[PDB]
């Protein structure tokens, strides 16, 4: 019946899971952000019409259980990191806006981060939200290409040489140097 | 009692020295070393310079970072201004290990040139290998990035072989500079590999530099200075 989570090891942090969960026809985004900020729902809580590949949420899960164990996070959390590491730029409050829910959207994809005695109740997670979970096959009908293009700011050279995910993988993991 | 920071930041470069043990070495130049590995389901490669014995240990680190974050920069500017070259999956700065893309299956533009020298006879057929290197060093001079290490190991061509698709590697000697002398020495450092590591291709050096000439509108100066560093 749920199997329809994608979860995948750390290869750098090999006692870490990162879970990913997608939902269609959410009703209840404005519910969930605030409970998100009061700390009643687990994970991060992410706008999946800008996200083009799981590979893209992994890259910004490695980041910040890495900064996440040195102690040299930018945002104040582990689900607020794996947010901000989404964006092409280091504004904090612009990311969390942008790759974040608003009580505008209806669709959702939740992350979240699991190692030792660290574990989300995956059900009672799932009941929370008064949407569809839907397997990640899914997310190329959800992701809105003209929207991706739009915040990564995608020129033409990057696209000649590579795919839109290529480009946005490489934004994301330099903009700390910038 | 030690501090939770320095403890956190051992475990974390423990951590990247278990990730590099059982790998195997793809590339290695005077600092550096490259592994293949694999990066969350996608190949990829580690490069890192382990700390030499009879150094300080903080001049070490000082060399690690600055080359480390000076090659993260170089590869992020080369694919906004479409200059192909791997991508960048993570920079781990607390060990200075830097994960890109492994260019799978290619072979170093050195290993073809002289395996086309020994089955030819003649650098005659190179001659579309020097104009397309030709293109892609101009694109990245007139983004000002200098690549500081121009040899023909440093670039790859990914299969199929035959068309050419020059990759840009080993940025950890690159810096930003519009000036000509900057350029002109970069071409002098490459001119230098092929005299001196692909004897007899003189006109495949010509032929890189014509079209270096035509496709850079700056180009002019550059080779000026290149004339003038070879005499100095
Ligand atoms: N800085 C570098 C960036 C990327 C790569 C290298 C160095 C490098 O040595 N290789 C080899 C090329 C040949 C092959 O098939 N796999 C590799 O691993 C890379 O792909």
């Amino acid at each position: 019946g749920p199997h329809m989570q994608l979860t995948h090891q750390l290869d750098l942090f090999p006692e870490c899971r990162v879970t990913l969960l997608l939902f269609k026809d959410v009703k209840n985004a404005g519910d969930l952000r605030r409970k998100a900020m009061e700390g009643t729902i687990d994970g991060s809580l992410i706008n999946p019409t800008v996200i083009v590949d799981p590979f893209q949420i992994l890259v910004a899960a490695n980041k910040a259980v890495h900064l996440y164990k040195l102690g040299k996070m930018k945002t104040r959390t582990l689900s607020t990191e794996i947010i901000f590491n989404l964006s092409p730029n280091n504004n904090i409050s612009e990311a969390l806006k942008k790759f974040g829910i608003s009580a505008n959207d209806t669709s959702i994809l939740i992350v979240y981060i699991e190692e030792g005695e660290k574990q989300i109740n995956q059900e009672y997670l799932i009941s929370q939200v008064e949407g569809h979970q839907v397997s990640l096959k899914n997310l190329p009908e959800i992701m809105n290409i003209t929207e991706v293009k739009k915040i990564y700011k995608l020129s033409s050279q990057e696209e000649s040489i590579g795919t839109l995910l290529d480009a946005i993988i490489c934004r994301m993991s330099t903009k700390d140097v910038l | 009692e030690p501090a939770p920071e320095a403890e956190a930041l051992a475990a974390a470069r423990e951590r990247s020295s278990r990730f590099l043990s059982g790998l195997e070495l793809v590339k290695q130049g005077a600092e550096a070393r490259v592994f293949r590995g694999r990066f969350q389901g996608r190949a990829a490669v580690i490069k890192h310079r382990f700390p030499k014995g009879y150094r300080h240990p903080a001049l070490e680190a000082r060399l690690g970072r600055r080359r480390t974050v000076q090659e993260a920069r170089a590869l992020l500017r080369c694919r906004r201004a479409g200059i192909s070259a791997p991508v960048v999956f993570f920079v781990d700065y607390a060990s200075n290990c830097l994960y890109m893309e492994e260019i799978e299956g290619s072979v170093t533009v050195r290993d073809y040139i002289q395996s086309t020298m020994e089955t030819e006879k003649t650098p005659q057929g190179l001659s579309n290998l020097a104009k397309t290197i030709g293109q892609v060093l101009a694109r990245m001079h007139d983004e000002d990035l200098i690549h500081g290490d121009l040899t023909t190991s440093n670039m790859l061509l990914k299969p199929p072989l035959e068309q050419l698709n020059i990759v840009l590697i080993d940025f950890g000697l690159s810096f930003i500079s519009a000036l000509p002398e900057d350029k002109g020495v970069d071409l002098y450092v490459l001119e230098k590999a092929f005299l001196s590591t692909h004897p007899n291709t003189e006109t495949v050096f010509e032929a890189f530099l014509k079209s270096y000439s035509t496709s850079s509108k700056k180009a002019r100066p550059v080779l000026k200075k290149l004339d003038e560093v070879r005499l100095r």
